[PDB]
């Protein structure tokens, strides 16, 4: 289930989910209608989670829907990965469109 | 910080809509439930779960005291709650009493005594006070056998003592010099 | 007094759970350090067990929760 953003400082974003559906520590969620991605920090109690964005804040609002992705930042591993340009989410940030990707794996280990 | 410092608001909310309303009687009685049950010992443990949200805090308070709230009332327990103040609600209920008491013009009044004081000494001393309070005084006689004689009077912060055991302790005072 | 026998009646029938003196809740999680509500007979530096076998220690026994 969805949560909602409540409160946004600096880099620094705290958003809100219902008690039974609280996403775990350093999974990644994404907001719906803006293109960022948050990490999840630590769990503050009462269904709130503090996060940090991968994108830039300036097309934030308070409210915003927040959808738990059930997984850390997962990222294209091996053959495909070499010769290209990429962002901290994997992205390709050269012009030759997207990884030939065989598989992925999580940041955290 | 006091708890007195943060219930302001709220006893202030409260006392400006109940007075605006006609409802200071209706606040006082609503008030006081909400104050006496938030204290008792199976709801003051309720208060205080970590799985409970504060929407089913608010509504828990409210089935319980049921008829004893009307519309405008469960409108600032859920205000209350959403906020995360239940616990000021016994501090509310007292700053309350102390706006409606100064906006009617009655005051207050504790007395301690050697011996129970008859009706007609205790009018006569409401009479004296309530002509230097400029105020309609209530006392609160009691009794106290610490005393040799006389009254002890206190209305807030300003205190009266004409008991003996005063006038031992000036005395005591004057010598002990 | 406020509490007639109508409010004592309603009172009667709340969910109140009750909470054994050795077991407790976890209310947040951050850099370590587990705040958990609950755990009324926990001493201080005694070892605390949590779901698929992870072990905590009780440090700071608060008056409202137990950081451990």
């Amino acid at each position: 289930s969805s949560g909602r953003i409540v409160q946004i400082i600096g880099a620094v974003i705290d958003v809100e989910f219902p008690r039974d559906a609280v996403p775990s520590i350093y999974e990644a969620l994404k907001v719906q209608g803006v293109e960022t991605t948050l990490e999840v920090q630590q769990q503050l109690g009462d269904g709130v989670v503090r996060s940090i964005a991968m994108g830039s804040t300036e097309g934030l609002k308070r409210g915003l829907n927040v959808d738990s992705t059930g997984a850390a930042i997962s990222v294209p591993v091996g053959k495909a990965t070499l010769g290209r340009i990429m962002d901290v989410l994997g992205n390709p940030i050269d012009e030759a469109g997207p990884i030939g990707e065989e598989e992925r794996w999580g940041i955290h280990r | 910080a006091e708890l007195t410092t943060l219930a302001r608001p709220y006893a202030k909310a409260a006392f400006e809509y109940a007075q605006a309303h006609q409802q200071l009687a209706d606040w006082s009685a609503a008030l006081g439930v909400l104050a006496a049950v938030s204290q008792d010992d199976t709801v003051r443990q309720l208060l205080k779960e970590p799985q409970l949200t504060s929407s089913a805090k608010a509504q828990s308070l409210i089935d319980v005291c049921g008829d004893k709230l009307n519309a405008p009332a469960q409108n600032f327990v859920r205000t209350v709650a959403e906020n995360k103040r239940l616990e000021l609600l016994p501090t509310i209920a007292e700053m309350y009493e102390q706006l409606k008491a100064e906006q009617e013009k009655s005051v207050e009044v504790e007395v301690t005594s050697a011996f129970t004081l008859s009706k007609e000494q205790q009018d006569k001393l409401a009479k004296a006070l309530s002509a230097r309070l400029s105020r309609e005084v209530r006392l609160h006689a009691s009794e106290d056998a610490s005393l040799i004689g006389g009254v002890i009077i206190r209305a807030g912060d300003l205190v009266i003592d004409g008991s003996v055991r005063g006038k031992l302790a000036k005395l005591a005072e004057a010598l002990k010099s | 007094s406020e509490i007639s026998e109508i409010i004592k009646g309603r009172i009667e029938k709340l969910d109140v759970a009750s909470q054994a003196r050795n077991e407790g809740t976890i209310v947040s999680v951050s850099d370590g350090i587990v705040r958990i509500y609950g755990l009324a007979d926990v001493m201080y530096g005694e070892m605390i067990e949590f779901p698929g076998g992870v072990y905590g220690m009780a440090l700071n026994l608060e008056q409202d929760s137990v950081g451990a």
